């Protein structure tokens, strides 16, 4: 960081040496996976925190540490009806080897007859998407702030061969310090070429997965010009009442700016919102560099962010530990576990 | 306004992720 300061492009080697480090740490973690490091008898279910199509997240307490975690429940025949299984295995598989500040970290894993179980570090200051709604839009520092950690945290993905394919307010939950944590690696995968799978959330869909075109990771950076798009203007820059009136929207290429967007703001949105892959920024020679040295971020420390010594926009209320104030009630259903092994084949390496 | 249709829109509460 202080030579980064001193001398911009000084510390271009000392990041290309901690992300090889970094590689170094994921590889051998993805070659060789840890698995059934936890039972379910070792925790007390308290609270639905969110919920999917196949699945929960709930507030657990670990009995014997006292500790509070999130524990993601997958239903393996619903996984299984649903046609997710490469991608609830590519889930786990990540989620056990990554290791990145911005990242929701993975604590123990474990299946049973019925379900499979992620246990999650419990971060307690509810989803972004909560507080954006509420506040209605953030300021362009407070939304520049959130962006640059976006923009760190795919650094590191895209390093590593990962693409993450679901980001969204949603899937960004507030630490303490107020810092983002990226949850949800649902679509998540490792690829080094190009992959086709019709996986996310429509306002955030880049064109060319729209358009069963093939994509790499530059859709991850698309992304990205939704969410500090969503951020700034309190709306998506493509919304609609159905899906399919999204999706021509994001085809047609238009996208209008609130009269309160910075021209610098409209300036990279107008870039990372590029239909013409050979032009989006992220997608260049120069790669994740053009975002990182574009005007809008010119006051961005970048490791001082990675080191987290950036004084938050806000920080959210903490009441306590195993506080769920920050995150929305659910219809809370029994866990049940078959005295029958389901799907067993199927979810061997998880 | 823009943001009244978001507001008036059935698409601003949380939002599922899709496959196929
Ligand atoms: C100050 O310039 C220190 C010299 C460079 C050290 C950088 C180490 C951390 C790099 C963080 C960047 C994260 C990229 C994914």
């Amino acid at each position: 960081g202080n030579a980064a300061a001193a001398c911009k492009g000084s510390e271009q080697e000392s990041v290309k040496e901690f992300l090889a480090k970094a590689k170094e740490d994921f590889l051998k973690k993805w070659e060789t996976p840890s698995q059934n490091t936890a039972q379910l008898d070792q925790f007390d279910r308290i609270k639905t925190l969110g919920t999917g199509s196949f699945g929960r997240v709930m507030l657990v307490k670990h009995k014997e540490s006292g500790n509070h975690y999130a524990m993601k429940i997958l239903d393996k025949q619903k996984v299984v009806k649903l046609k997710q299984i490469e991608h609830t295995l590519n889930e786990k598989r990540i989620l056990q080897a990554v290791n990145f500040p911005f990242l929701v970290k993975l604590e123990f894993s474990f299946k049973d007859n019925s379900n499979l179980y992620m246990v999650m570090e419990y971060v307690a200051g509810g989803e972004m998407f909560s507080h954006l709604r509420r506040i209605g839009r953030f300021s362009e520092p407070h939304a520049r702030f959130y962006a640059a950690q976006i923009v760190l945290t795919f650094e590191y993905l895209h390093s590593l061969d990962l693409i993450y394919r679901d980001l969204k307010p949603e899937n960004l939950l507030i630490d303490q310090q107020g810092y983002i944590q990226v949850t949800d690696f649902g679509f998540a995968k490792r690829v080094k070429g190009r992959t086709w799978t019709l996986c996310g959330t429509p306002e955030y869909l880049a064109p060319e997965i729209i358009l069963s075109k093939g994509y790499n990771k530059a859709v991850d950076w698309w992304a990205l010009g939704v969410l500090i798009y969503e951020m700034a203007a309190g709306y998506p820059p493509f919304f609609a009442d159905q899906p399919i009136q999204i999706y021509e929207k994001i085809v047609s290429g238009k996208v209008r700016f609130p009269s309160h967007f910075s021209s610098d703001l409209k300036d990279l949105l107008r870039n990372l919102l590029q239909v013409d892959l050979t032009k989006r920024f992220g997608n260049l020679k120069n790669g994740v560099n053009d975002i990182k040295n574009h005007k809008w971020f010119a006051t961005t420390d970048w490791i001082a962010i990675y080191q987290r010594k950036v004084e938050a926009p806000f920080i959210p209320k903490f009441k306590g530990p195993g506080d769920t104030s920050n995150f929305d009630d659910y219809e809370e259903e029994e866990i049940r576990v078959s005295i029958n092994e389901k799907c067993g084949k199927e979810f061997t390496e998880f | 306004t823009t943001y009244a249709d978001f507001i008036a829109s059935g698409r601003t509460g949380r939002r599922a992720s899709i496959h196929d």
